[PDB]
C-alpha cells in the first residue's frame, strides 16, 4: 500500500489500454486482454488480494460529476 | 421464375360447377437459425460516454487496412504513427475521418455545403487533408488508409487512398427445388389511401391461397417464408395508435395463419429509437400470439434461411448516409456501406445508437449471401462481385404505401422478381 | 436522515393504488394494458433521442473523439443538463422492466 | 342443386340489392372458393344468355407476366366489364382469368369491394384457411 497506489494511477492514464473513465477497472483489463495489446500482470495480482474496496476497484475520477 | 411456372398447367375456372376441386400444401421449413444475438440486448445499462465506440473500432479495423495497404502500395511499406511524421516524406497513415461541416444543425433535403473539411484523426492528433480526394462523397466516421507527405503549413498531401473491403464468404449448398421468399415494407397502417386498402387485400389474398387458379395457388404455396421490414405503422403526427395495433393484430393473424411471418420495428414503431431495436412487445397482439408461427425480431437482422444467410435493417443507415453525402442511388449506398466493411459508419454522429464499450457490433465479420435495404422509394436489385470469390445479390425494397410493389427472391437461382398490385381506380375512358 | 430508510412501495400504472407484488397494472385496470403499455413507451423514444444528441456535442466542442471529456463548466448549459438526463432514463427504463421482457435472451 | 344456388343468388341480387364477391358468397353457403367463382360465373352465363339485356353488371381479375424495361414484373389487377381485351393483350403470359363480383347499379371506384369483404371477415373470425386451398401443419393455437 502507497506503492500499489501509484502503480493502479498509472495504469488508468496510459493511453494504449483505452478511452477508460466510465467503467471498473477490471473490466478495463480484461477489455484490453481479449484484444491482447499487452495488459501487464500485476495491475492484476493487486485486484485479487483484495476485496471489494473503492480506492482500489474503481477509476481515478469515479467521484467529478463529468 | 414464379410467374413462368404459373402458367405451366391448364385452367379450369371459366367453367360451371365441379366435383373437386385441387388443394395443396405449405412447403416444409425444415431448416432455420436466427443469429442476430449481439443485437438483442439483454442489460442495457446507459452510464457511459461515447468515446469507447471509436477507440475499439480503430483497434479492431487497423490490421485489415494495414494488411490492404501492403499488397496495394508494395510491400516496401511505409505505414507510420500521426506524430512520427518527417517533413516532405512519402508514407501511409490508417485513421478516421472526420468532416467538419457547418449547416448542421447544433442543440442550440440534403445537408451538404460547397465547403467543408475533411481531418484525419487519430486518438492522440488530428491533421487536415487536401489533394486529391472527394470532398462531398465521404462522411464522418469511415475507417481508411492513405498515402502521401506532411507539407510545410502542417497540412497534408494526399495521392490516393484504400478502404477495407468485403470480408470472407463461405459457399452455399445447391437447392433441388425452388423455394421462394417475399419481402414487403412500409404497409402504412393509419393513413395513405384506400387503393393500399385494396392493394393490402389482394397481396394477403394471393400469399394465402385465395386467389387465382391452380397456376397462383401451386406457385404461391411454394413461398415458403414472409418478412415484413419495418415502418408498418407510418404516422401523420405524434403529438390515432392504438386503433392500428389492432388492425395490425388483425393482419397479422390473417397472415399467421398460413406462412410464417418475421416482424421487425422501423422509424415509427413502438420501441426505443437507438439502432440496436428491441423486439415488439407481445401485449400489444391478443390474437396473433395463438400461433408459434408469427416471430417478432429487432432493426438488424441476421437469419440463415435454408441455407442461404440474409441481413437487413428498415433502411435507416442508408437514408443517414443520403443526409449527409452526394450519393442519390439507394443501391449505391448499399454497395458503399457493403465497401468499408461497416453496416452504418455514421453511428454516433448523426444516428443515435446504444453507448456499447467492448466491441463495435457493426463491423461485418462474414460475408452474407444476400444484403437488403427498407423504405426505399424504388425498387433496385444488382449482382456485385467480391476480388475473391464473393458474390452478394443487393435488393432495395419498395414502398408499399406509394407503389404497392413487393420483392420475391428465389433461393435456388438468387434472382429476384418486382409483384406489383393495382385494383382498378375512378377510372371511365369516355371523357 | 431519514430519507435512507425507505420501504419503496410499489404502485399501479393507472390509478396510483398502492398494492402487495411488482406487477404494474390493477386489477381492475388490468385490461387496458395495451394502451397503458404503449403510453409511456414514446416517453422513453424522447429521453433516449436527448441523451444522444447532448454527449455527442461534448466531443465536437471538445475537439477529439477518441478521448474523454472533462469540462465542467459552470457557465454552460451543456453541463447538468447532460447530467439529469442520466437519471430520467435510468428511471423510465426501470418502469418499463416492470413489464416483462419481449422476449428471450439466451438462445 | 343447380336451382339453389341459382334462387340464392337471384335474392341476393336483385332483390336484396347487395355486391357479392366471391368471398362473400362462400362464407353465406359454406362454399369452396374455386367452386364458387365457378358458381358466379355460371349464374352470370345462364341469365347473360337468357335475356342479354339485364341489370347485371361484372368485374373480373387478369393475372400475368409483364417486361416493361428488360425486367420481368408480374401484374395483377382487378378489372371492370369494358376494359378486359386491352389489358389482356398488354400482357406477355397469361395465368389466371376468373370472376370477382356482380352488381346491379354501378359504383365509381373500388370502394366498396373492401367494405365488403373487411365486414364479413370481421364476424367471422376463427375461420380464414377453412376454405383455403393451401393447408399447412407447423400452425395450430399452441401458445
Ligand atoms: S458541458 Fe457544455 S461547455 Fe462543456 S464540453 Fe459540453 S458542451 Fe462544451
Ligand atoms: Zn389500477
Amino acid at each position: 500500500e502507497e506503492a500499489e497506489l501509484e502503480l493502479l494511477r498509472q495504469f488508468d492514464l496510459a493511453w494504449q489500454y483505452g478511452p477508460c473513465t466510465g467503467i471498473t477497472r477490471l473490466q478495463r483489463w480484461c477489455r484490453a486482454k481479449q484484444m491482447g495489446l499487452e495488459p501487464p500482470p500485476e495491475v492484476w495480482q493487486v485486484l485479487k488480494t483484495h476485496p471489494g474496496d473503492p480506492r482500489f476497484q474503481c477509476s481515478l475520477w469515479h467521484l467529478y460529476p463529468l | 421464375m414464379f410467374s413462368e411456372q404459373a402458367a405451366q398447367r391448364a385452367h379450369t375456372l371459366l367453367s360451371p360447377p365441379s366435383a373437386n376441386n385441387a388443394t395443396f400444401a405449405r412447403v416444409p421449413v425444415a431448416t432455420y437459425t436466427n443469429s442476430s444475438q449481439p443485437f438483442r440486448l439483454g442489460e442495457r445499462s446507459f452510464s457511459r460516454q461515447y468515446a469507447h465506440i471509436y477507440a475499439t473500432r480503430l483497434i479492431q479495423m487497423r490490421p485489415f487496412l494495414e494488411n490492404r495497404a501492403q499488397q496495394h502500395w508494395g510491400s516496401g511499406v511505409g505505414v507510420k504513427k500521426l506524430c512520427e511524421l518527417q517533413p516532405e516524406e512519402k508514407c501511409c497513415v490508417v485513421g478516421t475521418l472526420f468532416k467538419a461541416m457547418p449547416l448542421q444543425p447544433s442543440i442550440l433535403s440534403k445537408y451538404i455545403h460547397p465547403d467543408d473539411e475533411l481531418v484525419l484523426e487519430d486518438e492522440l492528433q488530428r491533421i487536415k487533408l487536401k489533394g486529391t480526394i472527394d470532398v462531398s462523397k465521404l462522411v464522418t466516421g469511415t475507417v481508411l488508409a492513405v498515402f502521401g507527405s506532411v507539407r510545410d503549413d502542417g497540412k497534408f498531401l494526399v495521392e490516393d487512398y484504400c478502404f477495407a473491403d468485403l470480408a470472407p464468404q463461405k459457399p452455399a449448398p445447391p437447392l433441388d427445388t425452388d423455394r421462394f421468399v417475399l419481402l414487403v415494407s412500409g404497409l402504412g397502417l393509419g393513413g395513405g389511401g384506400g387503393e393500399s386498402l385494396l392493394g393490402t387485400q389482394l397481396l394477403v389474398d394471393v400469399v394465402t391461397g385465395q386467389l387465382g387458379d391452380e397456376g397462383e395457388q401451386c406457385s404461391a404455396a411454394h413461398v415458403s417464408r414472409v418478412i415484413l421490414a419495418g415502418n408498418l405503422l407510418s404516422h401523420s403526427t405524434q403529438s390515432a395508435s392504438v386503433e392500428a395495433v389492432k388492425m395490425l393484430d388483425e393482419i397479422l393473424l390473417q397472415l399467421s395463419a398460413s406462412v410464417p411471418v418475421d416482424v421487425m420495428p422501423g422509424e415509427f414503431d413502438p420501441t426505443n429509437y437507438t439502432l440496436p431495436q428491441q423486439p415488439l412487445h407481445p401485449c400489444m397482439f391478443p390474437l396473433a400470439t395463438a400461433y408459434s408461427t408469427l416471430q417478432l425480431v429487432t432493426n438488424p437482422y441476421q437469419a440463415t434461411i435454408d441455407g442461404v444467410r440474409f441481413l437487413g435493417t428498415s433502411g435507416q443507415n442508408v437514408s443517414d448516409i443520403f443526409r449527409y453525402s452526394s450519393m442519390e442511388d439507394h443501391l449505391e449506398i448499399l454497395e458503399w456501406t457493403l465497401r468499408v466493411r461497416h453496416i452504418s459508419p455514421t453511428a454516433p454522429d448523426t444516428l443515435g445508437c446504444y453507448p456499447f464499450y467492448k466491441t463495435d457490433p457493426f463491423i461485418f465479420p462474414e460475408c452474407p449471401h444476400v444484403y437488403f435495404c427498407g423504405n426505399t422509394p424504388s425498387f433496385g436489385s444488382k449482382i456485385i462481385r467480391g476480388p475473391e470469390d464473393q458474390t452478394v445479390l443487393l435488393v432495395t425494397v419498395p414502398d408499399f404505401s406509394a407503389t404497392q410493389t413487393a420483392c420475391l427472391v428465389n433461393l435456388r437461382s438468387l434472382a429476384c422478381q418486382p409483384i406489383s398490385f393495382s385494383g382498378f381506380g375512378a377510372e371511365d375512358d369516355d371523357l | 436522515g431519514l430519507l435512507a430508510f425507505a420501504k419503496r412501495r410499489n404502485c399501479c400504472i393507472g390509478c396510483r393504488t398502492v398494492l402487495s407484488h411488482q406487477g404494474a397494472v390493477c386489477e381492475f385496470c388490468q385490461p387496458r394494458e395495451s394502451e397503458l403499455y404503449q403510453k409511456e413507451v414514446s416517453h422513453l423514444n424522447a429521453l433516449e433521442e436527448r441523451f444522444s444528441r447532448l454527449w455527442t456535442q461534448c466531443q465536437r466542442c471538445q475537439g477529439s473523439l477518441h478521448e474523454d471529456v472533462i469540462c465542467t463548466s459552470r457557465d454552460c448549459p451543456i453541463f447538468y443538463m447532460r447530467k439529469k438526463v442520466r437519471k430520467d432514463l435510468e428511471d423510465q427504463e426501470q418502469l418499463l422492466r416492470r413489464f416483462g421482457p419481449p422476449g428471450p435472451e439466451a438462445w | 342443386a343447380d336451382q339453389l344456388y341459382l334462387e340464392n343468388i337471384d335474392e341476393f341480387v336483385t332483390d336484396q340489392n347487395k355486391i357479392v364477391t366471391y368471398k362473400w358468397l362462400s362464407y353465406t353457403l359454406g362454399v369452396h372458393v374455386n367452386q364458387a367463382k365457378q358458381m358466379l360465373y355460371d349464374y352470370v352465363e345462364r341469365k347473360r344468355k337468357e335475356n342479354s339485356g339485364a341489370q347485371l353488371h361484372v368485374t373480373y381479375l387478369v393475372s400475368g407476366s409483364l417486361i416493361q424495361n428488360g425486367h420481368s414484373c408480374h401484374k395483377v389487377a382487378v378489372v371492370r366489364e369494358d376494359k378486359l381485351e386491352a389489358v389482356k393483350s398488354k400482357l406477355a403470359v397469361t395465368a389466371s382469368i376468373h370472376v370477382y363480383s356482380i352488381q346491379k347499379a354501378m359504383l365509381k371506384d373500388s370502394g366498396p369491394l373492401f367494405n365488403t369483404d373487411y365486414d364479413i371477415l370481421k364476424s367471422n373470425l376463427q375461420n380464414c384457411s377453412k376454405f383455403s386451398a393451401i393447408q399447412c401443419a407447423a400452425a395450430v393455437p399452441r401458445a
